[PDB]
RNA sequence: ACCAAACCGAUGCAAACUCCGAAUACCCAGAAGUGCCGAGCAUGGGAGACACACGGCGGGUGCUAACGUCCGUCGUGAAAAGGGAAACAACCCAGACCGCCAGCUAAGGUCCCAAAGUUGUGGUUAAGUGGUAAACGAUGUGGGAAGGCUUAGACAGCUA
RNA sequence: CCUAAAGAGUAACGGAGGAGUACGAAGGUGCGCUCAGACCGGUCGGAAAUCGGUCGCAGAGUAUAAAGGCAAAAGCGCGC
RNA sequence: CAACGGAUAAAAGGUACUCCGGGGAUAACAGGCUGAUACCGCCCAAGAGUUCAUAUCGACGGCGGUGUUUGGCACCUCGA
RNA sequence: GCUUGACGAUCAUAGAGCGUUGGAACCACCUGAUCCCUUCCCGAACUCAGAAGUGAAACGACGCAUCGCCGAUGGUAGUGUGGGGUCUCCCCAUGUGAGAGUAGGUCAUCGUCAAGC
């Protein structure tokens, strides 16, 4: 499922860095966070862009193996190149059981054809976001927060607030004041 | 201790900067070969003009 | 074309740089307005002009509040 | 067209137009984007074109955003008229563009519809485009 | 059911914006060696010159047009022959005191004109591509990572 | 002020603006004090006059363009 | 004395009736470089064509070619 | 060493916000305006004479990261020298290397003197 393997890496620089990229297929890539000095370590380009495609990629978290030594680990930032898309970079964060992470986690619309401001009304759905930033402890880190649409009407707006995250689940954004808008329903274009 | 030095490429064209750094070596013409104690100062010269030099060693 | 004016520059900025030996009346700094203020042993023009009182080096540093940049002369 | 209400200065200097588009270069609003590949500059005439052309297609629903404004001004000499005499008079809008730049955004369109109706839009304009999609990282 | 300052969040741009911020280049001091035997400075005798050109890098202007024009900084020509780029001031290699029917190399080259590999190993091209060219178009051909169907009968054909 | 390439300097019939003054106090000194703006309450004003309170930190001011400065304020007032 | 290092205290024009010394250091003709413009092709396809995008055309936009017009420059020729 | 004052060092990892707490001394509020001194009016502020009251306000001490402020590692951008390309822009070798963001820190640390134990 979530496993990749990785080996240690001791050349750094613009021009090692280059030099993975152009003539070995690899990827370099930095484990930390725990409580242990920063690693570094390289990946195949082609193991990590095919996990990738998962939607539960950055919401799940991950056996990392290095070496032969094994270690849980989240995915925490992503460097793509600007105009090809493919990642250049990738850095991941140890996971400890007891210790709050800080995620990205995408969102899920259900029955949208049955809202009540479409059939009825006759409006559009607009996702303002598409995911959510969340913490929580690992044990109780969702794949994804559902969002349901079934009762809401033309010109309706649906906030944080609106939405219910799972048990131990925290939405970040919502603490510090900020129920930013998630969807709404809004008359046609033409 | 010491270091072979050789010049191999002309010093026309260069620029003065890199004109002096051969010449601090007593370097004069090319396939022109000096001994020079291996000092950090003489090695900051040949590392700047590495490229028009030959070390032996 | 209405824009072909300019005036004359006037040769601003640090004259003595940290760590050199400088005598009394040497001047320092050229400036507009204060981007440097007098520390210990240096007077100021009415031009903002940084000159030397005393003999030293110059030090150069940024203390105290505000942020500020000091120049002061100090015994070698 | 599109341009500055309101200006500082009424002219610039050309530039030059160089590096990558690490700014800009996300699916931020829509699900589908029309993004540069090659860099150029793109004339307020051609994102007029392309935007008539994208959102006729599509004439059913649909949200559609764009990613680029036209604010550098441009000038040029008339004809007949020799070297020197000042600076010549603006004459129309313009923007710069790097390789990796968001240009077009749509969503509430099956992939489709939006695949078909980005290649109007790219068939208006002076620079390689490309089809993306957006993703969490 | 129109418009809506302001505020919150997301998201771009700036030679005459900056919360930031290099590499280089400039000053200063202390040191080893080299310097053609000097390099620096001062004071006097004699000048010439004050129409520059191209190439690279950083810019304004022009159309990021011109063997255009105007600046900064290097190199060459001017005032520099020799070899190479077919011929070709300014490009690359290299700075000619004189002589030799001696040798080694640079850039560039090794089938014939014409000096030197019809050299060796593995592949690609069929277009004289090589030996001029853009959006766009195409079952050309080689390589790679993956997919939708299908022996419970996939796609093309035939027998009603 | 930009061009001007983070020391100085640097051209174009390049891009933008000002000057050919003012002040016997608008100078010296000692002492003393902080603006703009917002909100609330308050008679004719009501968005804005004078007033009281809270926040505010320079978004004000500087004789005159722009740039660089200004808490020991270089800003404001009074006596000599 | 602003033509702001200020020729004198004191100064405007015509020459197709013209003249001399010079210059391709500098224009007009032709040549050269360039190709904004010009001309000729191609790409997209809203649309016109009773219906039908491409029989015939083709808006808004894009990419080239030729030196072929109007230009830009001032490299050759002012002892023709 | 424990508490309070005065003067410094250094200028947010030191600030802001919220809460608890301090009166024996010190300090602050406090009483009055006769006497020095004062208000472009007012003992409000400055000043004088004080010892009835309080720690309310102010100030200090102590806790908390919500804000503010610091902030890696790695990667990316740029860049000196030499060389290349399909040369408006890039790549290679070598040296250098941000800004932003991420993990994460921060409710400071000192010096001299005088008073209470
Ligand atoms: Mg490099
Ligand atoms: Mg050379
Ligand atoms: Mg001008
Ligand atoms: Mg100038
Ligand atoms: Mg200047
Ligand atoms: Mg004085
Ligand atoms: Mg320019
Ligand atoms: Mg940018
Ligand atoms: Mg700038
Ligand atoms: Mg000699
Ligand atoms: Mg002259
Ligand atoms: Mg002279
Ligand atoms: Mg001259
Ligand atoms: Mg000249
Ligand atoms: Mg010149
Ligand atoms: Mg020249
Ligand atoms: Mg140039
Ligand atoms: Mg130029
Ligand atoms: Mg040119
Ligand atoms: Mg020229
Ligand atoms: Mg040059
Ligand atoms: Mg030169
Ligand atoms: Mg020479
Ligand atoms: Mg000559
Ligand atoms: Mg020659
Ligand atoms: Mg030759
Ligand atoms: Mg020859
Ligand atoms: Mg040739
Ligand atoms: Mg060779
Ligand atoms: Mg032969
Ligand atoms: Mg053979
Ligand atoms: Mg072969
Ligand atoms: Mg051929
Ligand atoms: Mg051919
Ligand atoms: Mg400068
Ligand atoms: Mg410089
Ligand atoms: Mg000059
Ligand atoms: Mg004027
Ligand atoms: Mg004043
Ligand atoms: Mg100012
Ligand atoms: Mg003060
Ligand atoms: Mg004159
Ligand atoms: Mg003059
Ligand atoms: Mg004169
Ligand atoms: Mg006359
Ligand atoms: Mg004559
Ligand atoms: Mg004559
Ligand atoms: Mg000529
Ligand atoms: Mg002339
Ligand atoms: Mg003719
Ligand atoms: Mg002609
Ligand atoms: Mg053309
Ligand atoms: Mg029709
Ligand atoms: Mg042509
Ligand atoms: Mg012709
Ligand atoms: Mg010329
Ligand atoms: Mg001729
Ligand atoms: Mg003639
Ligand atoms: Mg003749
Ligand atoms: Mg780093
Ligand atoms: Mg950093
Ligand atoms: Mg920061």
């Amino acid at each position: 499922d979530f496993i990749l393997n990785a080996q240690v890496r001791s050349d750094l620089g613009k021009g090692a860095s280059r030099r993975l990229r152009r003539n070995a297929g690899l990827v370099p890539a930095v484990v930390y966070g725990g409580d242990k000095e920063p690693q570094s370590v390289t990946l195949e380009l082609r193991e990590i862009a095919k996990l990738l495609e998962n939607e539960a990629a950055f919401s799940h978290v991950i056996a990392l193996n290095v070496g032969g030594a094994k270690e849980t680990v989240l995915i925490k930032a992503l460097q793509r190149h600007p105009a090809k898309g493919f990642v250049m970079h990738a850095d991941f964060l140890r996971v400890v059981a007891d210790h709050k992470l800080t995620a990205h986690v995408p969102l899920h619309f259900i029955n949208e054809e049955v809202a009540v401001g479409v059939k009825q009304a006759g409006g559009e759905i607009s996702h303002t976001i598409s995911e959510v930033e969340v913490s929580c402890l690992p044990k109780d880190l969702p794949e994804f927060i559902e969002v349901d649409m079934a009762k809401v009407e033309l010109g309706q707006i649906v906030h944080l607030s609106d939405l219910k995250a799972p048990k131990g689940v925290e939405l970040v954004q919502l603490a510090h004041g900020n129920d930013l808008a998630v969807a709404n329903i809004h008359a046609s274009r033409v | 201790a010491t270091v072979k030095v050789t010049l191999v490429k002309s010093l026309n064209g260069r620029l003065a900067n890199h004109k002096a750094c051969v010449k601090g070596l007593g370097l004069r013409r090319i396939n022109h070969t000096v001994e020079v104690q291996d000092t950090p100062e003489n090695r900051g010269m040949i590392n700047k003009a590495y490229y028009l030099l030959r070390v032996e060693g | 074309t209405r824009n072909g004016r300019d005036s004359e520059s006037k040769r601003l900025g640090v004259k003595l740089f940290g760590g050199q030996a400088v005598k009394a009346g040497n001047i320092l700094v050229r400036q507009r307005g204060t981007k440097f203020h007098a520390g210990y042993g240096v007077g100021l023009g009415k031009d903002h002009t940084l000159f030397a009182k005393v003999d030293g080096v110059v030090k150069f540093e940024t203390k105290g509040a505000f942020g500020r940049k000091y120049v002061s002369i100090v015994a070698a | 067209m599109l341009q500055p209400k309101r200006t500082k200065f009424r002219k610039q200097m050309t530039g030059h137009n160089r590096g990558l588009a690490h700014r800009g270069s996300k699916v931020s609003f829509g699900e589908y984007a029309l993004k540069a590949t090659s860099r150029g500059r793109l004339t307020a005439r051609q994102i007029e074109s392309a935007r008539r052309a994208l959102t006729r297609h599509v004439k059913r629903g649909g949200k559609i955003w764009i990613r680029v404004f036209p604010d550098k001004p441009v000038t040029k000499k008339p004809l007949e008229v020799r070297m020197g005499k000042g600076k010549g008079g603006v004459e129309y809008w313009v923007a710069q563009i790097q390789p990796g730049k968001v240009l077009y955004e749509i969503e509430g369109v099956s992939e489709e519809l939006a695949r078909e109706a980005f290649a109007l839009a790219a068939a208006k304009l002076p620079l390689a485009t490309s089809f993306v999609k957006r993703t969490v990282m």
